[PDB]
C-alpha cells in the first residue's frame, strides 16, 4: 500500500470502533514500531501485508518488511522533539530537554511528556530530522506522569 | 488485523511548543522489557 517515509498510526479493528493502538516509522521500505503495539503480529498497508522480520521484548522494538534501520543517536547534551501521534489528533511536533534514565547498564535519555498509551511509538528526532529513538517504554513518576525512555535499535 | 495510515513527515519544525521538564531517575529493565523505579 503505502512504503513512504514518514510516521504512521498503527490502528485495530478489534476492539471497540477503530482504536489507535500506538504509532511508528517508515524509513527505507522498513516499518519500525515497539513490540507492545504490535505484539508482532502482521500489518495490513491497504492491499499489501507487511510481515515481521526482527523483534526484541526487553528492547520493546520491531521491524518489519526488512532489518532496524534507525540508528541516530541523542548527542547527551541538546534539545530534541517528540513527534507525537495521539489517537484522533493531528501529528504535532513537541520540543523538549530530554532527562536520563540511570541504569545498571548505562544512561539513556527519557523524554517528560505524558500522551496516552496509543501514542506509542512516535519518533523523538534531532535537529537534523533524523530518528534517535520510539516513545511509548517508561515509568510513571511520583505525581502520576509519564517518563519514557529514548528507545533505540541497532542498525547491522 | 491490525492496519497503518500515514499520519505525517519526519522533520524537525522551527518554532514548535516547548515544554516538558529532564528528570534524572534511577531505574531497572526486567527481562519482560518493562522499567521500574528505584529509590
Ligand atoms: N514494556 C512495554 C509496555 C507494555 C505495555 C504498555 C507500555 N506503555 C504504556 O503503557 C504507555 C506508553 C506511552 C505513554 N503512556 C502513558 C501512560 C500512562 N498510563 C496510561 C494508562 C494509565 C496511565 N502509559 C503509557 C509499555
Amino acid at each position: 500500500g503505502e512504503t513512504t517515509d514518514g510516521v504512521y498510526r498503527v490502528m485495530t479493528r478489534r476492539l471497540l470502533g477503530s482504536t489507535q493502538v500506538g504509532v511508528g516509522v517508515m524509513q527505507e521500505g522498513v516499518f519500525h514500531t515497539m513490540w507492545h503495539v504490535t505484539k508482532g503480529a502482521a500489518l495490513r498497508s491497504g492491499e499489501g501485508r507487511l510481515d515481521p522480520y526482527w523483534g526484541d521484548v526487553k528492547q520493546d522494538l520491531v521491524s518489519y518488511c526488512g532489518p532496524w534501520k534507525l540508528d541516530a543517536a541523542w548527542d547527551g547534551l541538546s534539545e530534541v522533539q517528540l513527534l507525537a501521534v495521539p489517537p484522533g489528533e493531528r501529528a504535532k511536533n513537541i520540543q523538549t530537554l530530554p532527562g536520563i534514565f540511570k541504569t545498571k547498564d548505562g544512561d539513556i535519555g527519557a523524554v517528560a511528556l505524558d500522551y496516552p498509551a496509543g501514542t506509542s511509538g512516535s519518533p523523538i528526532l534531532d535537529k537534523c530530522g533524523r530518528v534517535i529513538g520510539l516513545y511509548g517504554n517508561g515509568v510513571v513518576i511520583k505525581n502520576g506522569s509519564y517518563v519514557s525512555a529514548i528507545t533505540q535499535g541497532k542498525r547491522e | 488485523d491490525m492496519y497503518i495510515e500515514r499520519a505525517g513527515d519526519i522533520t524537525w519544525e522551527k518554532d514548535a511548543e516547548v515544554t516538558g521538564n529532564s528528570p534524572r531517575l534511577d531505574v531497572a529493565l526486567d527481562e519482560s522489557g518493562d522499567f521500574s523505579l528505584v529509590e
